[PDB]
């Protein structure tokens, strides 16, 4: 889709983690 | 409860 | 949003309200997919059981928002809508299957610090994320109770089990839709309730760093927020007939 989707300027953009995102990344135990 | 919003977009 | 936190400035940029003009209320929540391309869900502009059948021109989107009753001078963006498209096969009549829409704008939205496109799952995504334990995100302006928030409320909750989802509910569940939330046992809680409907259900890929929306706010039963689960449209299942829609309609 659009090349620069769901990169997030005052996130992603600048490579700030916001304060929970890691809660997700935690769960992604690939299984 | 809503503030009024320019009324250009109404 | 029941139990979630307060949103951090340009967290979701992708969010957008469903705003009636007339009188001045919040209808649903909805997400930005491309700079003219909305997506919410179906019954948020069409339920005939109570007399909902919305036009271009009932309705507003008000992009780039973080407080839910203020004009954001100098932030978010309000348009107006083109065309509202209805999934031709959205089932009203009985579970909300294929609850989904998409609105196209008057005209391209400028994208900024707070106002920026999610991305769609494609089929290897979908298939990775879309699993028991992983948890997306959640956010809305919706009641914080089954009262309403000064801002954008935000809450991660865990995918569950097919199985599980079924023996929550008298409702038969399709293949375009999913669950999420804490069983009873998990000491964590949360959900979506009155007004976060149409909102985006996102889920932050590990491979490429990219938020992807996986599904969209449905329904519920309460928001038991013990036993109970968020029903979410599946976005990926039908992401043909958004691309259709796009292809022919979209310039
Ligand atoms: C529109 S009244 C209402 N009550 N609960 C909800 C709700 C709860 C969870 C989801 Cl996933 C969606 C809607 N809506």
């Amino acid at each position: 889709g659009e090349a620069d989707c769901g990169l997030r300027p005052l996130f992603e953009k600048k490579s700030l983690e916001d304060k929970t995102e890691r809660e997700l990344l935690e769960s992604y135990i690939d299984g | 409860d809503f503030e009024e919003i320019p009324e250009e977009y109404l | 949003i029941v139990e979630g936190s307060d949103a951090e400035i340009g967290m979701s940029p992708w969010q957008v309200m469903l705003f009636r003009k007339s009188p001045q209320e919040l209808l649903c929540g909805a997400s930005l997919i491309s700079d003219r391309w909305v997506l919410t869900a179906a019954h948020c502009l069409l339920y005939p059981p109570w007399d909902k059948n919305f036009t271009e021109n009932d309705l507003l989107v008000r992009i780039g928002k973080h407080s839910r009753t203020r004009y954001e001078r100098n932030i978010e963006k309000i348009s107006m809508l083109e065309k509202i498209y209805i999934h031709p096969r959205y089932n009203w009549r009985e579970n909300l299957d294929r609850d989904i829409a998409l609105m196209k704008l008057k005209k391209p939205v400028a994208f900024s610090d707070y106002i920026h496109p999610v991305c769609l799952p494609d089929r290897e995504t979908a298939a990775s994320l879309l699993q028991a334990g992983y948890k997306g995100r959640v956010t809305g302006w919706g009641n914080l109770k089954e009262g309403q928030p000064s801002v954008l409320q935000v809450v991660n909750l865990p995918i569950v089990e097919r199985p599980v989802c079924k023996d929550s509910t008298r409702i038969r569940i399709t293949d375009n839709m999913f669950c999420a939330g804490y069983k009873p046992d998990e000491g964590k809680r949360g959900d979506a309730c009155e007004g976060d409907s149409g909102g985006p259900f996102v889920m932050k890929s590990p491979f490429n760093n990219r938020w992807y929306q996986m599904g969209i706010v449905s329904w519920g039963e309460g928001c038991r927020d013990d036993g109970k689960y968020g029903f979410y449209t599946h976005v990926f299942r039908l992401k043909k007939w958004i691309q259709k829609v796009i292809d022919q309609f979209g310039e």
